[PDB]
């Protein structure tokens, strides 16, 4: 028994009506449950049979569907309803649907940090690029060393959406050996987001 | 009230085994099934198995068949889950969830979770390096700390002993190719205070019982 959950991620404003659909690969009668999970939190049961609301869940959460459709409708979205939702078919759970707060597009404030002198003495150089308060979360980050793309020696993470301005922040770390970091001069970090690219750079030793 | 309390976090070498308890209260422990879940970092939930507390009968998923052992102790209303021959993709957060009768679909109540980290790395304290500011971004400057090469999760970062909270972004840690975690915490401050206001990041790594305070000075 297989599960396909769609959409992977949607963005909606407060008070909107959202629908999350997850489909089984065969007849499942009414053996489908819905769960809500916030980041760093514990999953919470919303609806268990196919439309039977769990006690304590607000009326805005509704379930429906027969066969393999099995939608999930929130009539009026609320600030506390922005989280990831899962559907369960017997022993199989869906990929999940992320509900995002809709907001205006915002260009990130880009900062670049050269590796600290303290870290250089241990033989490893880490240069960090900061993207501050941008929207949407989809942003491409690239590293250029002496005008040459690195492409395979960096990692990044994204903070959870801010509760005030509903924006995201990203931190990317380019990891190089001390020897390699001192064989080059120009270090640049580029942010590509919606027909706009911003490149913050610095020159080592300057 | 219906409550499920699990044991603390565990760190295991590959090939070892981990046992997690689930102490329940507020309901008849023998009248409901007890399931075991796990969630890899950044992944979804998957079902490992359940145990009927009345007779101890179990039903494991085929993925964990022959590698997971689920027991219970009715006298203390506790359910146990053991996973042997651990590997890197056994790292995750494990839950115990309650289901009614001889069912598995409705999971009404869950435990708080137990973080199990499996790696050949050993518990190590972090190396905190400064993200020193200079400014070239108007009246706002950015500074922070780079918490580097620590194991296992988690670490907590505050600024000025919690006095500085506005504009603070503490990013999720990333797992490096060496098996050590590394994250960064940043804060945006007025550029006019770089040379006078003292900024100190307080990094606490409870697994190694190491607390590092680092002052970030402008260059």
């Amino acid at each position: 028994i297989q599960v396909t959950q769609s959409p992977s991620s949607l963005s909606a404003s407060v008070g909107d009506r959202v629908t999350i659909t997850c489909r089984a690969s065969q007849g499942i009668s009414n053996y489908l449950a819905w769960y809500q999970q916030k980041p760093g939190k514990v999953p919470k049961l919303l609806i268990y049979g196919a439309s039977t609301l769990q006690s304590g869940v607000p009326s805005r959460f509704s379930g429906s569907g027969s066969g393999t459709d099995f939608t999930l409708t929130i009539s009026s979205l609320q600030p506390e309803d922005f989280a990831t939702y899962y559907c369960q078919i017997y022993e199989t759970f869906g990929q999940g649907t992320k509900v995002d707060i809709k907001r205006t597009v915002a260009a990130p404030s880009v900062f670049i940090f050269p590796p600290s002198d303290e870290q250089l003495k241990s033989g490893t150089a880490s240069v960090v690029c900061l993207l501050n308060n941008f929207y949407p979360r989809e942003a491409k980050v690239q590293w250029k060393v002496d005008n040459a793309l690195q492409s395979g020696n960096s990692q990044e993470s994204v903070t959870e959406q801010d509760s005030k301005d509903s924006t995201y922040s990203l931190s990317s770390t380019l990891t190089l050996s001390k020897a390699d970091y001192e064989k080059h001069k120009v270090y640049a970090c580029e942010v590509t987001q919606g027909t706009t690219s911003v490149t913050k750079s610095f020159n080592r030793g300057e | 009230q219906v409550q499920l309390v699990q044991s603390g976090a565990e760190v295991k070498k590959p090939g070892a085994s981990v046992k997690v308890s689930c102490k329940t209260s507020g309901y008849t422990f023998t009248d409901f099934y007890m399931h075991w879940m796990r969630q890899a970092p950044g992944q979804g939930l998957e079902w490992m198995g359940w145990i009927n507390p009345t007779g101890g009968g179990v039903n494991y998923a085929h993925k964990f068949q022959g590698r997971v052992t689920m027991t219970r102790d009715t006298s203390i209303s506790t359910a146990y889950m053991e996973l042997s021959r651990l590997t890197s993709d056994d790292t995750g957060v494990y839950y115990c969830a309650r289901s009614p009768a001889r069912e598995l679909l409705p999971l009404d109540y869950w435990g708080q979770g137990t973080l199990v980290t499996v790696s050949s790395a050993s518990t190590k304290g972090p190396s905190v390096f400064p993200l020193a500011p200079s400014s070239t971004s108007g009246g706002t400057a950015a500074l922070g700390c780079l918490v580097k090469d620590y194991f296992p999760e988690p670490v907590t970062v505050s600024w000025n002993s919690g006095a500085l909270t506005s504009g603070v972004h503490t990013f999720p840690a990333v797992l490096q190719s060496s098996g050590l975690y590394s994250l960064s915490s940043v804060v945006t401050v007025p550029s006019s205070s770089l040379g006078t206001q003292t900024y100190i990041c307080n990094v606490n790594h409870k697994p190694s019982n190491t607390k590092v305070d680092k002052r970030v000075e402008p260059k």
